[PDB]
DNA sequence: TTGAATAG
DNA sequence: CTATTCAAGCCAAGCGCACCTAATTTCC
RNA sequence: GGAAAUUAGGUGCGCUUGGCGUUUUAGUACUCUGGAAACAGAAUCUACUAAAACAAGGCAAAAUGCCGUGUU
């Protein structure tokens, strides 16, 4: 299985981050809705899955996992989010998420 | 035994379910059922009052010119009008002498078509249509230097014809023209300034609204006073009282006061306005600027904008403050105190400029003040504007309160709570059961009313049969009626034309059953200026009318949590927006990384939109924006408890009426309404299936279902007086327990009572007149016409043509017009309508043949229909009439079934037979004793029954309802089924027959008889009486 | 939806 | 009788009051 | 949940009008016959204009006259 992060979201209570839970059957998308600074300026991966979430979003697994339908490029967790705001601040900031 | 009742209260059907409040077991269930009170049926009455009125009123106009030009010795039984032309003698009469015949045939002319007078003010730009507003306009251009009837004959002699849409005019043109033409006529004929007043006053009065009908009418008033006073509402406090009129002094001064005391003043002495600073912001502010501004009250008492809180706000924002409309509207006539500070006088001048409504009425009315104004002052205060409308309470009530106002910070409601002055509550105490004449207050809507007196109707019957309930609960239906429907297949947009002649012919080529979804997507298209809410992508109107199924109507929140169904939970969006959401709300799906815009440009694009005139909802706004995880069970839960209420007006009125009925009289009965959409919600999730075109027991089922529905939220409560999973799973385990459900559906005892309708007078007949001729077997024939020859998917001439043409009165007479039609039959025959393709090809209409190809254009086409058998004769109308003219299909109100030696007959009765004499309506016997000779039913016939329309017959052992008398001559009754519609159980059979019962009443009918129900469905056959009644009260 | 005529 | 066929008055313009909804302020 | 106010919108009851629409009669145009032509006859199809009737019908009696398809 991998971890991606598809999607993320800078808010006042922390950041907003969605990962999708990829295996070759299904892909199950965690919408986390208010992960803390101390979290995301540190790469800390390994305490994201601590944090309260929407139940996870069952649907097929995608071909592939390059960029998601608004442009952000696809990150896998273990690269951090630091990796993926710095490739998609721009944009993030076109889309009010930064 | 204990028992809770269910009620599912639609537009057409009362269901009710009766089950135990112990065992859980059902009791009895059915429903009653009735036809639609559309409001329809009201209009149709009262429009065609109102088009007898017209016509009455124009003939009469026609009669007195004509005695008019009797007594002036212009016209005399003797006079030949016939060959003259009034136009031509109306032009040439504006210049030129007239014969006294053609004189009189001018102004008659005049008189019968006299034009509008109250559009003439209004002008518009053309848009090149059918408004009355654009054709006068552009007529009032091409007069400037023309009268009406030179444009009328200019068009006469260029474009062949004057009448139809184009001849919309003025009044004030056709009296131009009429004075115009008296002024010529007066040097030539022996008449006088009273004959020239008469006839202009006969040419332009008409009768206002506030006149209404002459002397006798029961929809007439004596005097103004009588028809203000009966028309508006009365206080609240004081319900004897009449309500005061909206812009009388005290009553702006009470709204001023109202809003001074609900200021809160930032500043070290008094928070609230003290009585001399009131004072002097009346005097000083209120009294000298039209529309006060929170500046000014903020000078008069030396403090800034921002100490000043708690005043009335625009949407604007900016602040809201009541302008003393009588007092600045007479100031700026009059500035003398012995008026202005009148506050009494003042009130009379509001009252009666308010309830009169012409400038005369108000000059004679306040002449008869005796005050002290002067004439010049009353001619002005008649012509101000505004005065329209009545304040909530009486000056009884003003008058009262308003010292209380003056010296003290209350408000207006502490003040009538200190008074112990209560809202009317209607007495209910000496009433054996629920009356329905409470219904006739509060409710509105024609359909929810006759639903609603059927549904006390039926708790009456209920506690008569099953004694008193423990608990009433109660389901209205939802998310539309029959009749706004309606109101989206005429309204169809705001901007008109261009858009509309595209859907009216793809809704009109639409099925009527499968195309209010689509009315609805444009309607969701409209209200989100043509974008889809989840990719912000424009939506083509064109594309959404030939592929409407590529754009889905999506539930903002699902309806698995949900349970709303109207527009305040529904989107139009892109088919594939609505198949990637899936189960999710707008915050799951944009956030994830499916979507194509963010969650965070989404927010901004609603919250614009949730701004400004015609904003979207509050509900709908907190729908989309709905951050919680709705598959979390208390985010559910709180889903269905906030959603449960029916907060809907009418469902607390009925509320209301039962509480206080049960309250009232010592009777514990508790009762509870619960939300449209919930009872499916609770389907959806106990398994019944989605195919319910299996009868009308599915409305009795529904109210089954609320009846256990109550049980559910008792045990909740239980619970709730209170390891997670584990409670979780309890109000889920009670909540999806099927035990009752299997109990339900296994009922059959289902009962059905369909309402029966006895009513004589109404419709006769149908309106359209019809001409007939004689072939050579003597048959008369009926005479039918084709139009919209032209339209493109009229297929009727070429299916004519093809198998009958000699049905064409054409092609027997002219029969070289007929070989130009055939010609374009043969030449476009692939074509639907093979005229349209012709206009289309060339340009041109088919015209009569003629040898100079100046031959007129056809428009429509006589064929010989069917043979005449019923019918009403009306040609004595039509005098020297070479053919019947007849007026067709005899509505019939019943038929009275006999029994003649051994052969079942009947005699019908047609609405045309049941006479009103004084204060009843009498069966006519010399029709009655003509259809018995006609259908040969001798003196020893028995008489078995009479049946009206939803009686229930039983014909050969088979019970049905009764439609109506098919066709008297073949002796042939239409019926219906009693569980079901006889379409519904075709379709279900998947039968292809068409879906009419026909029955034939003679000799091979071995059994007719009635019976009856009660409004709950139990059935009951009927002993008839002797004989067939002849009185209906 | 319904009066009611017609072909077979 | 069974199955089919035919067709059924309309739209534009103004006014009075009553009631309802939506937004806003105060209190009960 | 209830009271009052301001604005926008909606619904209903009732009132007042307009121009159509259906049908007959008459005139005119169109078709056919006679005729050099005015015109005459036939046909009653198609159109225009006028006048009249338009839920059957019931009142009333010079009159901005009244009632007749709704609800219970």
């Amino acid at each position: 299985s991998v971890k991606y992060i598809s999607n993320m979201s800078k808010q006042e209570k922390g950041y907003r981050v969605y990962v999708n839970v990829v295996n070759e059957d299904t892909d199950k998308g965690f919408l986390f809705p208010s992960v803390p600074k101390e979290v995301i300026e540190n790469d800390k991966i390994d305490e994201l899955f601590n944090f309260e979430h929407h139940k996870p979003y069952v649907q097929k697994a995608k071909s592939r996992y390059d960029k998601n339908g608004i442009g952000y490029k696809i990150v896998q967790l273990d690269e951090g989010f630091q990796k993926f705001i710095e490739l998609n601040k721009e944009k993030m900031k076109e889309n009010l998420d930064y | 035994r204990n028992y809770i009742l269910g009620l599912d209260i639609g537009i057409t059907s009362v269901g009710y379910g009766i089950i135990d409040y112990e065992t859980r077991d059902v009791i009895d269930a059915g429903v009653r059922l009735f036809k639609e009170a559309n409001v329809e049926n009201n209009e149709g009455r009262r429009s065609k009052r109102g088009a007898r009125r017209l016509k009455r009123r124009r003939r009469h106009r026609i009669q007195r010119v004509k005695k008019l030009l009797f007594d002036y010795n212009l016209l005399t039984d003797h006079s030949e009008l016939s060959g003259i032309n009034p136009y031509e003698a109306r032009v040439k009469g504006l210049s030129q002498k007239l014969s006294e015949e053609e004189f009189s045939a001018a102004l008659l002319h005049l008189a019968k078509r006299r034009g509008v007078h109250n559009v003439n003010e209004v002008e518009e730009d053309t848009g090149n249509e059918l408004s009355t507003k654009e054709q006068i306009s552009r007529n009032s251009k091409a007069l400037e230097e023309k009268y009406v009837a030179e444009l009328q004959l200019e068009r006469l002699k260029k474009d062949g014809e004057v009448r139809g849409s184009i001849n919309r005019f003025k009044t004030s043109d056709y009296v131009k023209e009429a004075k115009q033409l008296l002024k010529v006529q007066k040097a030539y004929h022996q008449l006088d300034q009273s004959f020239i007043d008469t006839y202009i006053d006969l040419l332009e009065t008409r009768r206002t609204y506030y006149e209404g009908p002459g002397e006798g009418s029961p929809f007439g008033w004596k005097d103004i006073k009588e028809w203000y006073e009966m028309l508006m509402g009365h206080c609240t406090y004081f319900p004897e009282e009449l309500r005061s009129v909206k812009y009388a002094y005290n009553a702006d001064l009470y709204n001023a006061l109202n809003d001074l005391n609900n200021l809160v003043i930032t500043r070290d002495e008094n928070e609230k306005l003290e009585y001399y600073e009131k004072f002097q912001i009346i005097e000083n502010v209120f009294k000298q600027k039209k529309k006060p501004t929170l500046k000014q009250i903020a000078k008069e008492i030396l403090v800034n904008e921002e100490d000043i809180k708690g005043y009335r706000v625009t949407s604007t924002g900016k602040p809201e403050f009541t302008n003393l409309k009588v007092y600045h509207d007479i100031k700026d006539i009059t500035a003398r105190k012995e008026i202005i500070e009148n506050a009494e006088l003042l009130d009379q001048i509001a009252k009666i400029l308010t309830i009169y409504q012409s400038s005369e009425d108000i000059q004679e009315e306040l002449t008869n003040l005796n005050s002290e104004l002067t004439q010049e002052e009353i001619e002005q205060i008649s012509n101000l504007k505004g005065y329209t409308g009545t304040h909530n309470l009486s000056l009884k009530a003003i008058n009262l309160i308003l010292d209380e106002l003056w010296h003290t910070n209350d408000n207006q409601i502490a003040i009538f709570n200190r008074l112990k002055l209560v809202p009317k509550k209607v007495d209910l105490s000496q009433q054996k059961e629920i009356p329905t004449t409470l219904v006739d207050d509060f409710i509105l809507s024609p359909v929810v009313k006759r639903s609603f007196i059927q549904s006390i109707k039926v708790i009456n019957a209920i506690i008569k049969k099953y004694g008193l309930p423990n608990d009433i609960i109660i389901e209205l239906a939802r998310e539309k009626n029959s009749k706004d429907a309606q109101k989206m297949i005429n309204e169809m947009q705001k901007r008109n034309r261009q858009t509309n002649e595209r859907i009216e012919e793809i809704i009109r080529t639409t099925g009527k059953e499968n195309a209010k979804y689509l009315i609805e997507k444009i309607k969701l298209h409209d209200m989100q200026e043509g974008k889809c809410l989840y990719s912000l992508e424009a939506i083509p109107l064109e594309d959404l009318l030939n592929n409407p199924f590529n754009y889905e109507v999506d539930h903002i929140i699902p309806r698995s949590v949900s349970f709303d169904n109207s527009f305040n939970n529904k989107v139009l969006v892109k088919q594939e927006e609505a198949s990637k959401k899936g189960n999710r709300t707008p915050f799951q799906y944009l956030s994830s990384s499916d979507s194509k815009i963010s969650y965070e440009t989404f927010k901004k694009h609603i919250l614009n939109l949730a701004k400004g005139k015609g904003r979207i909802s509050k509900t709908k706004k907190e729908y989309l924006l709905e951050e919680r995880d709705i598959n979390r069970f208390s985010v559910q839960k709180d889903f269905i408890n906030r959603n449960l209420v029916d907060t809907r007006y009418a469902t607390r009125g009925l509320m209301n009426l039962l509480r206080s009925y049960f309250r009232v009289n010592n009777l514990d009965v508790k009762v509870k309404s619960i939300n449209g959409g919930f009872t499916s919600f609770l389907r959806r999730k106990w398994k019944f299936k989605k195919e319910r075109n299996k009868g009308y027991k599915h409305h009795a089922e529904d109210a089954l279902i609320i009846a256990n529905a109550d049980f559910i939220f008792k045990e909740w409560k239980k619970l709730d007086k209170a390891p997670e999973i584990e409670t979780e799973q309890e109000y889920k385990e009670i909540f999806i327990t099927p035990h009752q459900i299997k109990h339900i559906k296994d009922f059959k005892d289902y009962k059905y009572s369909h309402r029966v309708d006895k009513k004589p007078n109404r419709e006769l007949i149908n309106d359209t007149l019809y001409s007939t001729r004689k072939d050579d077997k003597g048959n008369t024939l009926i005479v039918n016409n084709l139009n919209g020859l032209y339209d493109k998917d009229n297929d009727k001439l070429k299916k004519l043509i093809n198998k009958s043409p000699e049905k064409l009165l054409m092609y027997h007479h002219d029969p070289q017009t007929y070989q130009k039609l055939k010609l374009i039959m043969e030449q476009y025959g692939d074509e639907k309508n093979p005229l349209y393709k012709y206009y289309e090809e060339t340009g041109n209409y088919l015209t009569k043949y003629s040898k100079k190809d100046n031959g007129p254009v056809i428009k429509k086409i006589k064929y010989y229909g069917n043979k005449l058998n019923a019918h009403l004769d009306i040609t004595d109308d039509y005098p020297n009439s070479r053919n019947k003219v007849v007026k067709l299909s005899l509505k019939p109100y019943r038929f009275d079934v006999y029994l003649d030696n051994g052969v079942y007959k009947f005699v019908t009765v047609k609405n045309l037979d049941v006479i009103k004499k004084e204060n009843y309506y009498e069966v006519n016997s010399k029709a009655y004793e003509e259809a018995k000779k006609l259908k040969k039913i001798s003196n020893q016939a028995e008489f078995i029954a009479s049946f009206y329309n939803n009686d229930l017959i039983k014909i050969n052992g088979e019970l049905y309802r009764v439609i109506g008398v098919n066709n008297d001559l073949l002796n042939r009754i239409e019926v219906n089924m009693i569980d079901i519609t006889y379409r519904e159980y075709l379709e279900n059979m998947n039968d292809k027959r068409p879906p009419r019962i026909i029955k034939t009443i003679a000799s091979k009918t071995q059994s007719i008889k009635k019976y009856s129900t009660d409004i709950l469905g139990n059935l009951y056959e009927v002993k008839s009486k002797k004989h067939p009644q002849i009185i209906k009260k």
